[PDB]
RNA sequence: AUGGUUAUAUGCCGCCCGUCUUGAAACACGGACCAAGGAGUCUAACGUCUAUGCGAGUGUUUGGGUGUAAAACCCAUACGCGUAAUGAAAGUGAACGUAGGUUGGGGCCUCGCAAGAGGUGCACAAUCGACCGAUCCUGAUGUCUUCGGAUGGAUUUGAGU
RNA sequence: GCUUUUAGUGGGCCAUUUUUGGUAAGCAGAACUGGCGAUGCGGGAUGAACCGAACGUAGAGUUAAGGUGCCGGAAUACACG
RNA sequence: UGAUAUGAUGCCCUGACGAGUAGGCAGGCGUGGAGGUCAGUGACGAAGCCUAGACCGUAAGGUCGGGUCGAACGGCCUCUA
């Protein structure tokens, strides 16, 4: 009772039925996995420049 | 009703929506939760992680009346004053005439401080209070009286 | 013999009539189909599309969500339009004087809005007050705060609230959920 | 509200000024075409007299007819044929000749026949099979206002404005050509002239560069 | 049995490019990679630490995380009917900047300058690129260049 | 037998459950007969509360 | 309602393209060219009839 | 008379259906013929979607009152689910702030003949934070001197705010 | 652009080109594309896959592949062997 | 959507498209019974049955004439199996 083992037939015709999709890039990508010593400080860089810009509307 | 059912639409067509090759059989993969670790493993992980195994300690004869402690947030807490007296007590926000709020008779075991009561002094009859529920109640000029 | 670049006979995918048989709702669609066709105002093309929506797709707008929307700058005197249901919020203790137009108000929302001296009008009184959508502010409720969308996209490492009847210890908290029992999602 | 002729005579007068503009611009177009062809003939003769060879300019525009049907097409020429708006057999388009289109034509060569169309072929094509893409809905041209309300942003406001933006390939060739719905040509009236269509025109078939003889195709297929 | 290890089918890929073996030159360690730089991945065979998989050889992505002896590179991977975003912590010996972005940033300075020069002199800038346009008409002279008549050649063996 | 993102159900129907189904059709009937029993008791116990 | 052909149906040929009325006037498609008596160079003929 | 139906003649075409199968007219299986019967149903618990009533609530119908009597109508207290989560548990328990900052964002508002500029931006999407629980670290005033756990954190964690 | 939900399916086969085992096979197994399955029409007499071309009901015209002595619609056409 | 004439799920203009197994969805045809209605049909002939007789619908089917027959049965709006 032998049979076919493997084929890549129809797999590209299948993948292009729904038209192989791009990963939809964003502005402000995620800081996940970015170096934590940079990422720790970047919290304080953003918080300080929000305090300084809200100070412009005192 | 059976009039609006898709079995009235497979009259005439042979396999009744079940396929020629598939040939709808009685139990092709088992019965019920059968084979969750063997041939239904890719469904068990991915949509039910954590199913198999043991966590924690057993509680012989657990009664869920010992653990009766429904929570009430500082969000509402004025719904336990009726509406005809709610506008009366909200104005004249002062001590020596302060609304006693019976939270246990209202059906709550614990007061929690989710946020922003008005600055009226109130009297809270509670069993359990959190930290922040007591701090915000006292910052409005009220107290909490623990009862049983 | 045509090499088709797209699916033939495809519908638009959007609602053109509401699925309901609410006769007063279809009179509101009859009013706003007229106004979207013959006024060229961008407002009326929005309200007509919103009048079609299903009960999931029009979540209730709280009355405290409205009072937050009038705290926007310049929006203190705008007519807030809610295509759906205005619900009361006991967590807000001061409500402004504004006018609200909506499909339905609950008996607590209407009692709160008129208590501050506002008016609860309907969507056709709005279209007599403002046919082109003058001085309005369309508010929509939170769509992704239902219980069902917790479970949408359930998979490994996605954290999407497994479909389960009973919740606590010994119901899906074990092998697959902590590192001490095999693997962790 | 008068409106019987208080606006009707104004509309008739405005259409008359439009029609005078179209008349003088078509006269300018005709004079330019005639001087262009005479000047190429005289450059040829005045190079032959001078002991030289006037090479012509390379052709800036081809007309392409899809020659093969729908079935059994590989994905790359099928994708290019979808991009050149040739989605059925015996359909044609005008293509501006650059390298980025020469390589497309070299890709779909065993499925199309193309060449260099004259003024007269373009003229008969837009006059008989000329259709526009107006909210798309395939509107026949049939009147100069149909062209003007869709291409007056580029200056084109008549049918010879369309032909002039095709043949002389203009600064607005892309918009004027994308406006034209692809020409649903018929089969040729004289036949194809070959027993077997699907070899090259050099090998005695139909596909490939059929250069000036593309007119002999299209005027029978139009 | 089959073998599908981490470095299977890489006989010639991580080979070290004949008569350029040995240690690597020091301008590999002196490039400055900033977050957003477009890099090319070519795995150095002699540095076994921090190598990419053989899929990512010749793949081009952007830098997302810059640390001590490596950078984090974002690569799109074609898998199924979608693309996934892949994150690679690769040492800087297996990497170099792209020159195709050096096509871009130098053409940005050219395009922005030609817009300013045309603004002062006669706008109609015309600062797009154009494809290879076909050739113009010209007159080629036969003076000193009388055409030689070439005929086809008979068959000869010559072995 | 386990296929979709559906919650794991516990339907305890593996016994002979169909032999022990008690549908309460006599809810109205037992209500009427119970009111009649209370009326008869109030008649027998004639001056007293129920 | 119906597509009238130009290049026959002279009225629709006149509705489009108002130049056509004068294209039949001066006839403009059977115009003669001006006769110019230039002869080719000798070297052109030598390379034409060369063996 | 045209036309329609019907039988027949003529020209060309047309292999028994159903089924399993890569492939059935098959030298594969069932089918002599006819009439009637004949196969995705109901229930318990659920997923998505939709419609409807109400809405931080909701669900009268276990039961009671009633009745023209298995209908209809009316109702108290409970309880179920929801409004709080997280931990194995003891337990603890959701605002620094216009309930945050940025990037888009329909709609509305102001100027304009328009093109456009600016303001406000619901939902939704991306991001950086803040809050609550668990884990790990820190251990203030105090102390039945070993209890207490303030304050501050952390590439940790949650089916949360 | 995005999301949910669910059916059937998870025996395949052939053709061009590349290619493995085999003396080979209407053999066994791969790669890419196109087909058949799932598909009728014109041609190859006949045939699942080849060639042409993909199909609502009709009318007119033109052709594709294939053909034009007769069966058989269409030259016992013309030209050089 | 402006009435004083009736379909706004309407009517009308415009363009393109139409193969199909397994399968999904939609609009309908028919049957047994239930609620409402047509103050419906009917011993002066209901239902049924027969009818190379007619009409409508792409179709599921519906309608009419003639014969036979003798006691009940349909159209429409919904419910149900």
């Amino acid at each position: 009772a032998k049979s076919k083992n493997h084929t890549a037939h129809n797999q590209t015709r299948k993948a292009h039925r729904n038209g192989i999709k791009k990963p939809k890039t964003y502005k402000y990508p995620s800081l996940k996995g970015v170096d934590p010593k940079f990422r720790r400080n970047h919290k304080h860089a953003l918080h300080g420049t929000a305090k300084a810009l809200a100070a412009a509307k005192k | 009703p059976s009039r609006f059912t898709k079995t009235r639409k497979h009259r005439g067509h042979v396999s009744a929506g079940k396929g020629r090759i598939g040939k709808h059989r009685k139990h092709p993969g088992g019965r019920g939760m059968a084979g969750g670790q063997h041939h239904h493993r890719i469904n068990m992980d991915k949509y039910h992680p954590g199913y198999f195994g043991k966590v924690g300690m057993r509680y012989f004869h657990k009664q869920q009346a010992h653990f009766w402690k429904p929570v009430l947030n500082l969000d509402k807490l004025w719904t336990l004053i009726p509406e005809d007296k709610r506008d009366q007590y909200l104005k004249s926000a002062s001590k020596e005439t302060a609304p006693v709020i019976d939270t246990l008779a209202a059906g709550y075991g614990k007061i929690l401080g989710k946020g922003r009561i008005p600055n009226v002094p109130v009297i809270v009859k509670a069993r359990f209070v959190s930290k922040l529920a007591e701090e915000k109640i006292r910052a409005a000029g009220g107290v909490v009286e623990l009862i049983a | 013999g045509i090499d088709h670049t797209s699916k033939q006979h495809k519908r638009s995918g959007h609602r053109t009539a509401p699925k309901s048989d609410n006769v007063y709702l279809k009179l509101l669609v009859k009013l706003y189909t007229f106004l979207a066709r013959r006024t060229d105002a961008p407002f009326n093309k929005v309200v007509l599309k919103a009048l079609f929506l299903s009960k999931i797709n029009r979540p209730p707008v709280s009355v405290s969500r409205i009072a937050r929307a009038l705290k926007q700058e310049g929006a203190a005197n705008k007519t807030v339009v809610v295509v759906g249901t205005v619900t009361d919020d006991a967590r807000i203790f001061e409500f402004p004087k504004t006018t609200v137009a909506a499909l339905r108000f609950t008996a607590g929302a209407r009692a709160k809005i008129v208590k501050a001296g506002g008016e609860c009008i309907t969507l056709d009184q709005l279209a007599v007050r403002a046919p082109k959508g003058q001085n309005t502010l369309i508010l929509r409720g939170p769509r992704n705060s239902r219980e069902a969308v917790r479970h949408f996209g359930m998979g490994p490492h996605k954290g999407k609230a497994p479909r389960i009847l009973s919740t606590g210890r010994k119901f899906e908290r074990a092998r697959g959920r902590r590192r001490s029992k095999g693997f962790k999602v | 509200a008068e409106q019987v002729a208080a606006e009707r005579a104004a509309r008739k007068a405005a259409n008359k000024e439009k029609r005078a503009i179209i008349l003088e611009r078509n006269a300018a177009y005709q004079k330019e075409y005639e001087t262009a062809e005479r000047n190429i003939i005289q450059a040829k003769r005045d190079a032959k007299a001078a002991g030289s060879y006037y090479v012509e300019a390379q052709h800036k525009l081809v007309f392409v007819v899809r020659i093969k049907g729908i079935n059994k097409i590989p994905p790359k020429p099928r994708k290019v044929l979808q991009l050149l708006r040739l989605t059925r057999i015996n359909s044609g388009t005008f293509v501006k000749v650059t390298k980025a289109t020469l390589e497309l034509l070299k890709l779909i060569e065993p499925y199309v026949a193309y060449g260099y169309p004259s003024y007269s072929t373009i003229r008969q094509l837009v006059y008989k099979r000329g259709f526009g893409k107006i909210n798309k809905q395939r509107v026949p041209l049939s009147d100069n206002a149909i062209i003007e309300a869709n291409l007056g942003k580029y200056g084109i406001l008549s049918i010879d404005d369309l032909i002039h933006e095709i043949i002389t390939v203009g600064p607005h060739f892309k918009q004027a050509n994308n406006f034209l719905w692809p020409f649903k040509l018929s089969n040729p009236s004289g036949g194809w002239g070959v027993p077997r269509k699907f070899k090259h025109f050099i090998q005695g078939g139909s596909f490939g560069n059929r250069e000036e003889f593309i007119n002999k195709l299209v005027k029978s297929m139009n | 049995g089959k073998s599908h290890g981490y470095r299977s089918r890489t006989r010639y890929m991580f080979q070290r490019d004949f008569r350029k073996h040995g240690a690597v030159h020091l301008s590999t360690y002196l490039k400055v990679y900033k977050v957003g730089d477009i890099v090319d991945i070519k795995a150095n065979g002699s540095i076994q630490k921090g190598m990419p998989h053989k899929f990512y050889q010749g793949k081009t992505g952007v830098v997302y995380n810059v640390t001590k002896s490596s950078v984090g590179v974002i690569i799109n991977k074609m898998v199924g009917n979608r693309y996934l975003e892949k994150r690679l912590n690769l040492r800087v010996e297996h990497i170099k900047h792209s020159k195709c972005r050096q096509e871009f940033l130098e053409r940005v300075k050219a395009n922005a300058a030609k817009r300013a020069e045309a603004k002062a002199q006669g706008v109609a800038v015309q600062l797009k690129r154009q494809p290879a346009q076909p050739r113009e008409s010209r007159i080629v002279s036969t003076e000193g260049n009388v055409p030689q008549t070439l005929a086809p050649v008979p068959y000869e063996t010559f072995i | 037998a386990i296929s979709k993102n559906l919650p794991i159900l516990k339907n305890h129907f593996r016994k002979h459950w169909q032999e022990r189904v008690k549908v309460h059709f006599d809810q109205a009937g037992k209500k009427v007969s119970r009111r009649n029993a209370r009326a008869t008791r109030a008649a027998k116990i004639a001056p007293r509360p129920l | 309602v119906l597509k009238k052909n130009p290049l026959k149906n002279k009225q629709v040929l006149l509705r489009l393209n108002p130049y056509a009325k004068v294209f039949a006037a001066e006839k403009l498609g059977s115009k003669k060219a001006e006769k110019t008596g230039t002869k080719p160079a000798a070297v052109f003929t030598e390379t034409l009839k060369h063996d």
